[PDB]
C-alpha cells in the first residue's frame, strides 16, 4: 500500500500540492453563480462547441439531489469523483434524518472530503472548485464555493475557473437588489458577467436556472438566445 | 426437506441425432400454488439447455450466476462452450458451496457445437456428474420418472418418437405427484431447429 | 517492499523499462519457431560455456502441459519463473473446465502476468520473450509474448541474437504447405545462419508439436536431422 | 551513492552500510572473553563518563539464559535489543525442546537475525559486536562472537572494542586451554588494565563475569572479593 | 556499459539490457579471498575448499564452509560468510519440507532448483539486495548416480561433471577442462591438484576440506585431517 | 525508498499530471481508431499494425474487442494495457447484468471504466494505463452510441471521432463530411475509408492493413460484425471510383 | 459400492462395481469408478461421490504439476502423502474413502485411505458398501505372488461377491492392470448382469400427446 | 527530499516549523481571562464585498461551558473541532459531567503529532480554548507542536506580535470583562488592516454561570462605540 | 489397541498389538504400530489412527530439522518434548495417545507416555485400550534390572495376555529394541505366541 506524505508544508507554511491544485482550476472552465430572490442562477462556459459532439454526455452541472445543484471548474474527472460522492451522502442523509439535506451541509460534506485528501497520505488533493447553490427547507436562496484546500464560503455572486478574478471584480459592481429583483433579471446579470471571458459570447454558455421545488431546469440554446439577442 | 418446498421435475432423454429436454411449469410454496409458468430450463447456448429442479429461489441464483459465468467464458475464449465443459464449469460453481450448498439438481441436454452428438447428464447438488446414453432425471417425482423412462424409452429415436416418449414419461410422473404439474414444457433439440412445445397437462 | 511502480512514462510517451527488457531478450541466445501444416517445431540454441557444463542437466525447451511446449530467449532466471506460472495457470484451467486449455487461452494468461510486472509495485519487467507452441482441434498454433505482456500470433519467427536476419532468411524459405519433417529441417538451418562454431546435438534444443502432443526431440534423434 | 543503503551492492562487490556499523564497534571500549578448560571469563573496560554516574551503570556484561553470558561492544542501545532478542531465543528453545539451549545453536539463531538487518533499505544494520559465553558438563566451555554483518564463530580468545588489536596479542601470550577459571580472572583483568589509555578516555570500571565449573554452569559476576585480587594484581603488572 | 537513473543502485534494467546490482553481487563472492572445487566421479562427487584460519585464537573446527544439508546431500559455500549461512539454513529447511509434503528425499537438481528460484526474486524485486554467496551442491542420485550442481546470486542453476568457484574460478574452470576432456581416489585426487596448482600452494592437511558421497556410502562426509593426509602424501 | 519512487499521482508546478499526459503522448503515435454513427448503427475502423507476413491470424481481430451482446470497442496505446482494460469491462458489463438482469446502458459502463482509470491519477503510486478507447453499442435508452475515453479518466459522447495517429487531421476531415443525421451504414462506411486514406500514409490504402466492424440491429437483436476482407476490398474499390 | 485391489508377482490389479445409488434407486448403471492419478498410479473410489471426484482431480492435477518439475515419474508414497494430509486437514468431512494404487521405481504398491486421513499399506484391500464381501473371497483365496490371470480371476470373484451380496453394488465388473510395464483399464471386463428381454411392448403413435401451444426456431 | 519525521539540525522537527509559519498567515485572535470570564475576538479578514460575513466561523462551541476560537488554516481546524466535541460528549456519557478547559485542551493537543508515512502532516492551526469550570474562567492555548498552556491573555495570528505587547501592558489581575472586551477590541482594530465595524469581527464570551455566548450584530454595535 | 514399553540398562524394548478396527469389523489385521520418528526414537500409537499418523509425522519432520541444525542426534526427552506440546495443544481436536521410547548418549533407553499433553518418564509403560486387562499383570510381573531378553518375553507376554481379553486387540505382535548398536525389529505371529488360561 502507498503510504507516502504527498501533502506536506513547505518552508514558507504553504501546502505545496495544494497550491499546484489551485493552478489546475485556474485553467478550468470559468463557472458563475449569482443569488436570487427565488431562485439561483447558474452559468457555465460551455466552451466545446464541436459539431461532432454529444452534448448532453458532458454537462458540468449536475444534480445532487432533488434540491441541490452544482458546477465545478478544474480537472473533470476529478469532478465527477466527487459528484457521486456527495450523492451517495444524500441518499444516507434521508435514511438516516428522514428529511432532504441543506444546501451547506452537503457543501460542508464535500469541503470536508476535499481537506481530507490534503492531509492523507498517499494521495495528491483534488483539483478542482465548486459553486453550489439551491433552496433549503423553508425557501431560501444559496450559494457557496469549496476549493482545492477544503475551506468553503458563503456569496451573493461569485465567478470560478479561468479568468475568475475578472468576473469577480467585475461582479461587485453589478450586483444588486434592483438587479436580481425578477427571475429574468437575474439570467441578465451572469450572462454579462461571462462575457468579460467568454470567447464569443452566446453558444459557447451553458446555462442553468434551481428554482422552487422545481427540479433541474437546464435553460435551452433558443432560450439563451433571446437574452443573447435582447442584449 | 428443502428440495420439496418449492416441488418440480426436469428430465432430458437422448435421441438419435438430437435430445429432448422437459419440465413442470408450476411455481408453489409448500402446498399452496402461486404461478403456473415458472422457468425452469434456461438456453446456455444455440443447441445447449439448463434445467433445473429444487428450491426457486436457488433456481434461479445457479442460473444467474452461471449465465455470467458462461457470457465471459465466451467472450474470452470468442467460442461456444461445449456440453461437456458446461456440465464440469455447473459442477465447480456447485462444489464450491460444499458446505452451504444451492438445492437444486441441474440437467443438461444439448449438441456438441461441431459435431452434433447428443449429450446428456444430471448432477446433484454438491456436483457429481451422470453422463448417461438414454435419460436423466430430477426433482420431487424421480422415482415416478424413472418408471416411465425405464420402461418407455428405446434407442435410435427420431423427433417425432422421442417427443410422445418424453411427453408421455412426464405427463404420467407428474400426475402421480401432489407439488409437480400446472403444465409442462418440452424443448426437442435439433441439429438444423429448436422446437418448443406446451403440453395439454391437468391443473389440479 | 515498494508500492510505487518502477516503470513509467517518459515524456515521449514510452516506457524505457520495457525497452531496456526487450534489449535483454535481443542479446539472448536465438530461438526460432516454425509453424508446419501438421506441426509446430521450436529450436534454440544452447551453446554451454565449457564441457563441463551436464548438457543433461538444463533444458530450454519445456513442456507447459501434453499439448504445449515452451522456448525462450534473454534472462534464463525469469524464464523459470513464468514457466512454473504457466504450468500452474494450465493446471487451474483444466480443474475447472475439464479440458486441456487452448493455447491461445494459455498465451493470454501469461501475457497478463507480463503485463503486471510492468505496472505492480517494486518490481521490474521479466528479461524473456516467450515462444509457445500447441495443438488445439486438430490445428498447431505459435505465439510469441513479449516483456509488455503484448502476444501476436505468428507463422515462422525468431527472437534473440540476430533475430533480424533469422526472420528475413525465414520468409524467404518458409511457404504454408511445408510438413513438420520439412519445417524441423529449415529451422535448424535458420539457427545455423546465426550460429558461431559447429553445430552438434549437443549444443541446440529441438522441441515439436503435433497431434501426439508436445515432446522435446532426443539428441539421438537431433543428430539424425543434423 | 552507493553506500546510501544495506540493499546496495558498490560496484566492487561491497555492502558500505554493513562497514560503517563496524566503525561504530571500533568506537567503543575493549571486552575480553577467554575459553579456558574450567569455563569462560568475561572482561569490559566500562568506561566512566561522568562522576554524576552511580557504579554498574550501563553495564556490558548480561545474562541472556541461566548458563548464558553475552559481553558487548558498540552501541548500548542496539546491544540491549539484542541480548532481549538473544533471552527470547533461550526461553524459546526451553519451552520447545525441554532443555538449556546449546551455545553454538543460540549463537546461530542470533546472527541470523542479526544477518536479516543486512540486506533491505527498510531497516539499518545492528551497531554492536558480542561475544556469548557458556559452560555445561556436556559440551564444556563455549565462546562466540558475532559481529554487524552476521557472522559468527567460535574462539579460544577474543576481543573486540577499539583496542581489539593490542588485546588480542596480549591474550595469545597465555595458554588459556589447560588454564582453570580462577586464574584467568586475573589475566583477563590484567590484559584489559595494559590496553586501557590513559590520555584518552580517563577513568574506567572494570566489569567481570565468568560461567563454568566454579559456578556450577551458572553465568554470574565474579565475586567482589576474587575481583580484588584480579584488580591489584593488574594494578601492579603495570 | 551506458547506465540511466538508479539502474547501478537497485536491481531494475540498464539501457544495455543488464542488472549492475547482480553483477556487483558476483564481485562480493570474491571479496572472502577463497576457492571452492567440486569433481564428479563414476561412483561419487567430492568438494574441497580452501581453509585459511590465520587468526590462530579461532576454534578452528568452527570454521567451515563444508555444510550437511541432508542425511545424503553436502555442500560448499563460497563468498560472505553470513549470507551463506542463510543460504545453507534456507536449504535445510527447503529439504525437509519437501520429504515432509512428498513422502521422500529431495532430488539434488530439485534443492538447486528451489534455491535458484528463491534466488531469482532478489533480482526482480528493488527492496532486496541478492546474497553475495554461491552454493555448490553434491549427492547421489537413485537413477543418475553422482550428481554436482551449482547456483549463484543471479538465480542461474546448472549441473556439472566439475566445476568451480571463488577468486580462483576461472583457472580451475580451465585446469578441470583439459582433465575432463575416474576412482574416488582419482576423483580426490583431482580435486586436490586443481585447487593446489591454481594456488600455487604445496597443500597441508589441515589446510583443506573435504567432503564426498559415493555409490557405496551415499551419506555427505567429511574427510578427517588424517584421511586428507593419505591423499596428500599419495599426490607427492 | 523516497529516493526511488518516481511519485506518479502528483501535480506539477502548474497543476497538470506528468503522467497523464505523457501517456497521451503514447497514444497520439499508435494506430488510428475512427468512429462513425449513423441513423441505422455505429461502426469502428482501425489502421493494423501487424503486418508482417509471417504472422498468422486467429483472433476476432486486433483491435476490436466484443464487450457483451450490445457494445464493442476499439484501443489505442500499450496494446497490453489495452487487454487488462478490456477484460475489466467485460466483468463490469457481466456484474450489472447479474444485479438487474438487463444489459448494462451503454454510457453506465464507460463512466465505470472511466473511474477506474481516474482512481491511478490520484493515488496509489503507479503509473496509469496507457489506452485511449473508443465505444460503439446500443442500448434501449438511447439506441446507438459511440463515446472515446483516455487515461486522463475523461469521456464523452460523439457523433464521429478519431484517435491515434493523425487523429487530429482526421478529425478535421469528419468535421466537413458527417452530416448530422442524414447518415447511413453504407455511407458512414465510405467516409471512414475516405478519412481512413488520409490520415494514413501508404498510397494504397489495403484491405489488409484496416480492420472494421458494424454494429446494427436485426430482428429485434444487435448484431456486431467485422467485415471480411472481400467487403473491405469491395470497399477500397468504391472509393477509387469516387 | 464394492471396491477392490491386490498386489500380484508383477503389479497391481484393481476393481470396482459400475452401479451408482440415489438413496435405494440406481441412479447410474454405469459409474466409472477406477480414476486416473498418473500414467502408473490409479484410485477406486468409494464413499461421498462428489467428494471423491473433486479429491482424485486435485491429486491428479498436483502429481502432474509434480512431474513437470522433477521430470521424473511419480511414486506411489507421495500421492498417498498428499491425499491423506489433504483429509487430514478437512477432519473427515470430505468423505473421500479410497484405495490407491500404482507401480514405480520402487515396485507395486497398494494403499487404503480414509475420509480421516489414516491410511494402511497392505497386499491387498476393500472399501465401500459391498466390502465385506469382497474382503471374504480375498482372505479365503489370497496367495503371495500371484500371476497376473490368476490375480485378475481373484479380484472379479471378490467385485463379484459384493455385486451379488451388497444392495449398494451392482452392474459390471471394471478392472484395472497397472505393472512396470504398462496399464490396462478394462472398463467392462466382466457383464454379470442385464436387462431382461421383455415379452411385449409399448408404442405411442403421431399426436397421441395433446399440444397447446408450439414455437419453432431455426438455426 | 527528506522525509516528514525529518529532525533539524538544531533538533526541530521541520514539518512542525513550517507548520507554525502557516499560523503566522493567519488570521489574529485574541484571548483573555479574567475573574468574570473569557472572551474571544477573532478577525473575520472578509477578501471581498461579495463574501458573505456570516458563513466565516473563527469562534466556534465545543460544549455550553466551552468556546474556541481557531487561526491559521481554517479546513484542519475543523478536524479538531469535531474531535472536541466528541470528546466532551463522551465524557459526559461515561463520568454523567462536564469535562474542564485543561482536559479537552490536553485532549484535542494528543493528535497534533500523530502523523507520518493517519495524517500525513501536522495540523497547520493554532487555537484558543476558553471556558469556565471548577476553577474558575480558563484560557488555554495550542498550537502545531502538540504544546499546550495556560495563559492569561493571549494572541494568535499574523499580528500576534503587536497584538501581544499590548496585551501585557493593558492586562491586570482585577480587570473585569467589560475592559476585557473592550481592551481586546481595541487592540483588535490597532492591527487590523481593514476597519473594524460590526461585521468583520468576531467575539465571543463564556461567564460563571452563563453558556458560551456569541455576541450579535448589535451587541457589538453597542460596544464598538 | 495394546502398546507397551520396558527400559532395560542399555535401551528399550518397545512392542505392540496389529489390530485396526472399525466397530465390530477388523479393517486391517497386520497394521503396524511401531513408527520411527528418528534413527534411535521410536514411538507407539493408539487411539485415532488419522490423529497418531499426523502427529508421529509432524514431528518426525521436526525432530530431523532439530537433528540437522544441532549437528547431533536428538535426545529422547527432545523427542517427547516434541510430542507432548503437539498433543498438549491439541488436546481438545486430537484423541491419540503417541508413547514415547528410545536410546540417547546421555541418558541411555527412555520411556514416555505423553496421553493428553502430559509428559511422564517410567519405567515401563502400556496403553491403549488393552492395557486396563494386564495392570494387574504388569505389577506382579516386573523387576527391576531385568536383561533385554527378558523385557522382550516380558512384553510379548503381556501383550497376549490383552490380546485374548480385549477385542479391540489381535493379530500379531511387533517388537523393536532400541540400543546403542541399533534398532530390532520382530514379528511374533499369531502361532507363535505365548499361550495361557484360554478354556
Ligand atoms: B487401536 O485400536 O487403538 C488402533 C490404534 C491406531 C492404529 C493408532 N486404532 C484403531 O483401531 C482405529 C481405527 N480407526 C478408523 C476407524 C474408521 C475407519 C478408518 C480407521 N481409527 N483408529
Amino acid at each position: 500500500s502507498y503510504d507516502r506524505a504527498i501533502t506536506v508544508f513547505s518552508p514558507d507554511g504553504h501546502l505545496f500540492q495544494v497550491e499546484y491544485a489551485q493552478e489546475a482550476v485556474k485553467k478550468g472552465s470559468t463557472a458563475v453563480g449569482v443569488r436570487g430572490k427565488d431562485i439561483v442562477v447558474l452559468g457555465v462556459e460551455k466552451k466545446s462547441v464541436a459539431k461532432l459532439q454529444d452534448e448532453r454526455t458532458v454537462r458540468k452541472i449536475c444534480a445532487l439531489d432533488d434540491n441541490v445543484c452544482m458546477a465545478f471548474a478544474g480537472l473533470t474527472a476529478d469532478a465527477r469523483i466527487v459528484i457521486n460522492r456527495a450523492r451517495v451522502e444524500c441518499q444516507s442523509h434521508r435514511l438516516t434524518v428522514e428529511d432532504p439535506v441543506t444546501v451547506e451541509y452537503i457543501t460542508r460534506y464535500i469541503a470536508s472530503l476535499k481537506q481530507r485528501y490534503t492531509q492523507s497520505n498517499g494521495r495528491r488533493p483534488f483539483g478542482i472548485s465548486a459553486l453550489i447553490v439551491g433552496f433549503d427547507f423553508d425557501g431560501t436562496p444559496r450559494l457557496y464555493q469549496t476549493d482545492p484546500s477544503g475551506t468553503y464560503h458563503a456569496w451573493k455572486a461569485n465567478a470560478i475557473g479561468r479568468g475568475a478574478k475578472s468576473v469577480r471584480e467585475f461582479l461587485e459592481k453589478n450586483y444588486t437588489d434592483e438587479a436580481i429583483e425578477t427571475d429574468d433579471l437575474t439570467i441578465k446579470l451572469v450572462i454579462k458577467a461571462l462575457l468579460e471571458v467568454v470567447q464569443s459570447g452566446g453558444k459557447n454558455i451553458e446555462l442553468a436556472v434551481m428554482r422552487r421545488d422545481q427540479p433541474l431546469k437546464i435553460l435551452n440554446p433558443e432560450e439563451i438566445e433571446k437574452y443573447v439577442a435582447e442584449i | 426437506s428443502i428440495m420439496s418446498y418449492n416441488g418440480g421435475a426436469v428430465m432430458a432423454m437422448k435421441g438419435k441425432n438430437c435430445v429432448a429436454i422437459a419440465a413442470d411449469r408450476r411455481f408453489g410454496i409448500q402446498a399452496q400454488m402461486v404461478t403456473t409458468d415458472f422457468q425452469k430450463i434456461f438456453p446456455m447456448g444455440d443447441r445447449l439447455y439448463i434445467g433445473l429442479a429444487g428450491l426457486a429461489t436457488d433456481v434461479q441464483t445457479v442460473a444467474q450466476r452461471l449465465k455470467f459465468r458462461l457470457n465471459l467464458y465466451e467472450l474470452k475464449e470468442g467460442r461456444q462452450i461445449k456440453p461437456y465443459t458446461l456440465m464440469s464449469m455447473v459442477a465447480n460453481l456447485l462444489y464450491e458451496k460444499r458446505f452451504g450448498p444451492y438445492y437444486t439438481e441441474p440437467v443438461i441436454a444439448g449438441l456438441d457445437p461441431k459435431t452434433f452428438k447428443p449429450f446428456i447428464c444430471s448432477l446433484d447438488l454438491i456436483g457429481c456428474p451422470m453422463v448417461t446414453d438414454d435419460f436423466v432425471v430430477s426433482g420431487t417425482c424421480s422415482e415416478q420418472m424413472y418408471g416411465m423412462c425405464e420402461s418407455l424409452w428405446e434407442p435410435n429415436m427420431d423427433p417425432e418418437h422421442l417427443f410422445e416418449t418424453i411427453s408421455q414419461a412426464m405427463l404420467n410422473a407428474v400426475d402421480r405427484d401432489a407439488v409437480s404439474g400446472m403444465g409442462v414444457i418440452v424443448h426437442i433439440i435439433e441439429k438444423d431447429k429448436i422446437t418448443t412445445r406446451t403440453l395439454k397437462a391437468r391443473m389440479d | 517492499g515498494y508500492s510505487f511502480s518502477l516503470t513509467t512514462f517518459s515524456p515521449s510517451g514510452k516506457l524505457v523499462q520495457i525497452e531496456y527488457a526487450l534489449a535483454a531478450v535481443a542479446g539472448g541466445a536465438p530461438s526460432v519457431g516454425i509453424k508446419a501444416a501438421n506441426g509446430v517445431v521450436l529450436a534454440t540454441e544452447k551453446k554451454q560455456k565449457s564441457i563441463l557444463y551436464d548438457e543433461r542437466s538444463v533444458h530450454k525447451v519445456e513442456p507447459i502441459t501434453k499439448h504445449i511446449g515452451l522456448v525462450y530467449s534473454g534472462m534464463g532466471p525469469d524464464y523459470r519463473v513464468l514457466v512454473h506460472r504457466a504450468r500452474k495457470l494450465a493446471q487451474q484451467y483444466y480443474l475447472v473446465y475439464q479440458e486441456p486449455i487452448p493455447t491461445a487461452q494459455l498465451v493470454q494468461r501469461v501475457a497478463s502476468v507480463m503485463q503486471e510486472y510492468t505496472q505492480s509495485g517494486g518490481v521490474r519487467p521479466f528479461g524473456v520473450s516467450l515462444l509457445i507452441c500447441g495443438w488445439n482441434e486438430g490445428r498447431p498454433y505459435l505465439f510469441q509474448s513479449d516483456p509488455s505482456g503484448a502476444y501476436f500470433a505468428w507463422k515462422a519467427t525468431a527472437m534473440g541474437k540476430n533475430y533480424v536476419n533469422g526472420k528475413t532468411f525465414l520468409e524467404k524459405r518458409y511457404n504454408e504447405d511445408l510438413e513438420l519433417e520439412d519445417a524441423i529441417h529449415t529451422a535448424i538451418l535458420t539457427l545455423k545462419e546465426s550460429f558461431e562454431g559447429q553445430m552438434t546435438e549437443d549444443n541446440i534444443e529441438v522441441g515439436i508439436c503435433n497431434e501426439a502432443g508436445f515432446r522435446r526431440l532426443t539428441p539421438t534423434e537431433v543428430k539424425d536431422y543434423l | 551513492g552507493y553506500d546510501l543503503s544495506a540493499s546496495t551492492f558498490s560496484p566492487d562487490g561491497r555492502v558500505f552500510q554493513v562497514e560503517y556499523a563496524m566503525k561504530a564497534v571500533e568506537n567503543s571500549s575493549t571486552a575480553i572473553g577467554i575459553r579456558c578448560k574450567d569455563g569462560v571469563v568475561f572482561g569490559v573496560e566500562k568506561l566512566v563518563l561522568s562522576k554524576l554516574y552511580e557504579e554498574g551503570s550501563n553495564k556490558r556484561l548480561f545474562n541472556v539464559d541461566r548458563h548464558v553470558g553475552m559481553a558487548v561492544a558498540g552501541l548500548l542501545a542496539d546491544a540491549r535489543s539484542l541480548a532481549d532478542i538473544a533471552r527470547e531465543e533461550a526461553s524459546n528453545f526451553r519451552s520447545n525442546f525441554g532443555y538449556n539451549i546449546p551455545l553454538k545453536h543460540l549463537a546461530d539463531r542470533v546472527a541470523m537475525y542479526v544477518h536479516a538487518y543486512t540486506l533491505y533499505s527498510a531497516v539499518r544494520p545492528f551497531g554492536c559486536s558480542f561475544m556469548l559465553g557458556s559452560y555445561s558438563v556436556n559440551d564444556g566451555a563455549q565462546l562466540y562472537m558475532i559481529d554487524p554483518s552476521g557472522v559468527s564463530y567460535g574462539y579460544w580468545g577474543c576481543a573486540i572494542g577499539k583496542a581489539r588489536q593490542a588485546a588480542k596479542t596480549e591474550i595469545e601470550k597465555l595458554q588459556m586451554k589447560e588454564m582453570t577459571c580462577r586464574d584467568i580472572v586475573k589475566e583477563v583483568a590484567k590484559i584489559i588494565y595494559i590496553v586501557h589509555d590513559e590520555v584518552k578516555d580517563k577513568a574506567f570500571e572494570l566489569e567481570l563475569s565468568w560461567v563454568g565449573e566454579i559456578t556450577k554452569g551458572r553465568h554470574e559476576i565474579v565475586p567482589k572479593d576474587i575481583r580484588e585480587e584480579a584488580e591489584k594484581y593488574a594494578k601492579e603488572s603495570l | 556499459g551506458s547506465s540511466a537513473g538508479f539502474d547501478r543502485h537497485i536491481t531494475i534494467f540498464s539501457p544495455e539490457g543488464r542488472l549492475y546490482q547482480v553483477e556487483y553481487a558476483f564481485k562480493a563472492i570474491n571479496q572472502g579471498g577463497l576457492t571452492s572445487v567440486a569433481v564428479r566421479g563414476k561412483d561419487c562427487a567430492v568438494i574441497v575448499t580452501q581453509k585459511k584460519v590465520p587468526d590462530k585464537l579461532l576454534d578452528s573446527s568452527t570454521v567451515t564452509h563444508l555444510f550437511k544439508i541432508t542425511e545424503n546431500i553436502g555442500c560448499v559455500m563460497t563468498g560472505m560468510t553470513a549470507d551463506s549461512r542463510s543460504q545453507v539454513q534456507r536449504a535445510r529447511y527447503e529439504a525437509a519440507n519437501w520429504k515432509y509434503k512428498y513422502g521422500y528425499e529431495i532430488p539434488v537438481d530439485m534443492l538447486c532448483k528451489r534455491i535458484a528460484d528463491i534466488s531469482q526474486v532478489y533480482t526482480q524485486n528493488a527492496e532486496m539486495r541478492p546474497l553475495g554467496c554461491c552454493m555448490i551442491l553434491i549427492g547421489i542420485d537413485e537413477e543418475q548416480g553422482p550428481q554436482v550442481y551449482k547456483c549463484d546470486p543471479a538465480g542461474y542453476y546448472c549441473g556439472f561433471k566439475a566445476t568451480a568457484a571463488g577468486v580462483k574460478q576461472t583457472e580451475s574452470t580451465s585446469f578441470l577442462e583439459k582433465k575432463v576432456k575416474w576412482t574416488f581416489e582419482q576423483t580426490v585426487e583431482t580435486a586436490i591438484t586443481c585447487l593446489s596448482t591454481v594456488l600455487s600452494i604445496d597443500f597441508k592437511p589441515s589446510e583443506i576440506e573435504v567432503g564426498v558421497v559415493t555409490v557405496e556410502n551415499p551419506k555427505f562426509r567429511i574427510l578427517s585431517e588424517a584421511e586428507i593426509d593419505a591423499h596428500l602424501v599419495a599426490l607427492a | 525508498s523516497r529516493r526511488y519512487d518516481s511519485r506518479t499521482t502528483i501535480f506539477s508546478p502548474e497543476g497538470r499530471l506528468y503522467q497523464v499526459e505523457y501517456a497521451m503522448e503514447a497514444i497520439g503515435h499508435a494506430g488510428t481508431c475512427l468512429g462513425i454513427l449513423a441513423n441505422d448503427g455505429v461502426l469502428l475502423a482501425a489502421e493494423r499494425r501487424n503486418i508482417h507476413k509471417l504472422l498468422d491470424e486467429v483472433f476476432f481481430s486486433e483491435k476490436i474487442y466484443k464487450l457483451n451482446e450490445d457494445m464493442a470497442c476499439s484501443v489505442a496505446g500499450i496494446t497490453s494495457d489495452a487487454n487488462v482494460l478490456t477484460n475489466e469491462l467485460r466483468l463490469i458489463a457481466q456484474r450489472y447484468l447479474l444485479q438487474y438482469q438487463e444489459p448494462i446502458p451503454c454510457e453506465q459502463l464507460v463512466t465505470a471504466l472511466c473511474d477506474i482509470k481516474q482512481a491511478y491519477t490520484q493515488f496509489g503510486g503507479k503509473r496509469p494505463f496507457g489506452v485511449s478507447l473508443l465505444y460503439i453499442g446500443w442500448d434501449k435508452h438511447y439506441g446507438f452510441q459511440l463515446y472515446q475515453s483516455d487515461p486522463s479518466g475523461n469521456y464523452g459522447g460523439w457523433k464521429a471521432t478519431c484517435i491515434g495517429n493523425n487523429s487530429a487531421a482526421a478529425v478535421s476531415m469528419l468535421k466537413q463530411d458527417y452530416k448530422e443525421g442524414e447518415m447511413t451504414l453504407k455511407s458512414a462506411l465510405a467516409l471512414a475509408i475516405k478519412v481512413l486514406n488520409k490520415t494514413m500514409d501508404v498510397s494504397k490504402l489495403s484491405a489488409e492493413k484496416v480492420e472494421i466492424a458494424t454494429l446494427t440491429r436485426e430482428n429485434g437483436k444487435t448484431v456486431i460484425r467485422v467485415l471480411k476482407q472481400k467487403e473491405v476490398e469491395q470497399l477500397i474499390k468504391n472509393h477509387e471510383e469516387e | 459400492t464394492t471396491i477392490a485391489g491386490l498386489v500380484f508377482r508383477d503389479g497391481v490389479i484393481l476393481g470396482a462395481d459400475t452401479r451408482a445409488t440415489n438413496d435405494s434407486v440406481v441412479m447410474d448403471k454405469n459409474c466409472e469408478k477406477i480414476h486416473f492419478i498418473a500414467p502408473k498410479i490409479y484410485c477406486c473410489g468409494a464413499g461421498v461421490a462428489a467428494d471423491a471426484e473433486m479429491t482424485t482431480r486435485m491429486a491428479a492435477s498436483n502429481m502432474e504439476l509434480h512431474s513437470l518439475s522433477t521430470g521424473r515419474e511419480p511414486r506411489v508414497t507421495t500421492v498417498t502423502r498428499l491425499l491423506r494430509q489433504t483429509l487430514f486437514r478437512y477432519r473427515g468431512h470430505v468423505g473421500a474413502s479410497l484405495l490407491v494404487g500404482g507401480v514405480d521405481f520402487s515396485g507395486p504398491q497398494l494403499y487404503s485411505v480414509h475420509p480421516h486421513g489414516s491410511y494402511s499399506r497392505l497386499p491387498f484391500t476393500a472399501l465401500g458398501s459391498g466390502q465385506d464381501a469382497a474382503l471374504a473371497v480375498l482372505e479365503d483365496r489370497f496367495q503371495p505372488n500371484m500371476t497376473l490371470e490368476a490375480a485378475q480371476e481373484l479380484l472379479v470373484e471378490a467385485i463379484t461377491a459384493g455385486i451379488l451380496g451388497d444392495l449398494g453394488s451392482g452392474g459390471s465388473v471394471d478392472a484395472c492392470v497397472i505393472t512396470g510395464t504398462g496399464a490396462k483399464l478394462l472398463r467392462t471386463l466382466s457383464s454379470p448382469t442385464k436387462p431382461t428381454e421383455r415379452p411385449s411392448q409399448y408404442y405411442f403413435a403421431p399426436g397421441t400427446t395433446a399440444v397447446q401451444s408450439q414455437t419453432v426456431k431455426p438455426l | 527530499d527528506r522525509g516528514v519525521n525529518t529532525f533539524s539540525p538544531e533538533g526541530r522537527l521541520f514539518q512542525v516549523e513550517y507548520a507554525i509559519e502557516a499560523i503566522k498567515l493567519g488570521s489574529t485572535a485574541i484571548g483573555i481571562q479574567t475573574s468574570e470570564g473569557v472572551c474571544l475576538a477573532v478577525e473575520k479578514r472578509i477578501t471581498s464585498p461579495l463574501m458573505e460575513p456570516s458563513s466565516i466561523e473563527k469562534i466556534v462551541e465545543i460544549d455550553a461551558h466551552i468556546g474556541c476560537a481557531m487561526s491559521g488554516l481554517i479546513a484542519d481546524a475543523k478536524t479538531l473541532i469535531d474531535k472536541a466535541r466528541v470528546e466532551t460528549q463522551n465524557h459526559w456519557f461515561t463520568y454523567n459531567e462536564t469535562m474542564t478547559v485543561e482536559s479537552v485542551t490536553q485532549a484535542v493537543s494528543n493528535l497534533a503529532l500523530q502523523f507520518g508515512e493517519a495524517m500525513s502532516r501536522p495540523f497547520g492551526v493554532a487555537l484558543l480554548f476558553g471556558g469556565v469550570d471548577e476553577k474558575g474562567p480558563q484560557l488555554f492555548h495550542m498550537d502545531p507542536s502538540g504544546t499546550f498552556v495556560q495563559c492569561d491573555a493571549r494572541a494568535i495570528g499574523s499580528a500576534s506580535e503587536g497584538a501581544q505587547s499590548s496585551l501585557q501592558e493593558v492586562y491586570h489581575k482585577s480587570m473585569t470583562l467589560k475592559e476585557a472586551i473592550k481592551s481586546s477590541l481595541i487592540i483588535l482594530k490597532q492591527v487590523m488592516e481593514e476597519k473594524l465595524n460590526a461585521t468583520n469581527i468576531e467575539l465571543a464570551t463564556v461567564q460563571p454561570g452563563q453558556n458560551f455566548h456569541m455576541f450579535t450584530k448589535e451587541e457589538l454595535e453597542e460596544v464598538i462605540k | 489397541t495394546t502398546i507397551m514399553a520396558v527400559e532395560f540398562d542399555g535401551g528399550v524394548v518397545v512392542g505392540s498389538d496389529s489390530r485396526v478396527s472399525a466397530g465390530e469389523a477388523v479393517v486391517n489385521r497386520a497394521f503396524n504400530k511401531l513408527s520411527p520418528l528418528h534413527q534411535h526414537i521410536y514411538c507407539a500409537l493408539s487411539g485415532s489412527a488419522a490423529d497418531a499418523q499426523a502427529m508421529a509425522d509432524m514431528a518426525a519432520y521436526q525432530l530431523e530439522l532439530h537433528g540437522l541444525e544441532l549437528e547431533e542426534p536428538p535426545l529422547v526427552l527432545a523427542a517427547a518434548n516434541v510430542v507432548r506440546n503437539i498433543s498438549y495443544k491439541y488436546r481438545e481436536d486430537l484423541s491419540a495417545h503417541l508413547m514415547i521410547a528410545g536410546w540417547d548418549r546421555r541418558d541411555g533407553g527412555q520411556v514416555y507416555g505423553t496421553m493428553g499433553g502430559m509428559l511422564t518418564r517410567q519405567p515401563f509403560a502400556i496403553g491403549g485400550s488393552g492395557s486396563t486387562y494386564i495392570y494387574g499383570y504388569v505389577d506382579a510381573a516386573y523387576k527391576p534390572g531385568m536383561s533385554p531378553e527378558e523385557c522382550r518375553s516380558f512384553t510379548t507376554n503381556a501383550i497376549a495376555l490383552a490380546m485374548n481379553r480385549d477385542g479391540s486387540s489381535g493379530g500379531v505382535i511387533h517388537l523393536v529394541t532400541i540400543t546403542a548398536a541399533g534398532v530390532d525389529y520382530q514379528v511374533i505371529l499369531g502361532n507363535e505366541l505365548p499361550k495361557f488360561y484360554d478354556e
